[PDB]
């Protein structure tokens, strides 16, 4: 499949390019319903 | 703030970490009230109280 390893220093369109969202707000569960 | 943490968005107890509910979620609870109150024009429950 693939043949070899890249490695670069990551950029910061590059990082955007590998997100699927922002993260806004801190928190992270409901605690009492498990919707987070 | 931020060595004694912001207490309850929705509660009494103004200082301490204390599990507070989220304001992403107090954002939408408090969307969803507006909403159901308007519609429903039901009084506060002050008025309730008065």
């Amino acid at each position: 499949e693939f043949d070899a390893i890249k490695i670069a220093l990551a950029s910061p369109d590059m990082i955007r390019s590998w997100s699927f969202g922002e993260v806004k707000k801190p928190e992270t569960i409901n605690y009492r319903t498990f919707k987070p | 703030l931020e060595i004694r943490g912001a207490g309850e968005l929705l509660g009494e107890e103004q200082s301490g970490s204390m599990e507070t509910i989220g304001f992403s979620l107090y954002m939408e609870l408090l969307e969803n009230a507006v909403d159901a109150l308007k519609a429903g024009r039901e009084p506060s429950l002050e008025d309730l109280t008065s």
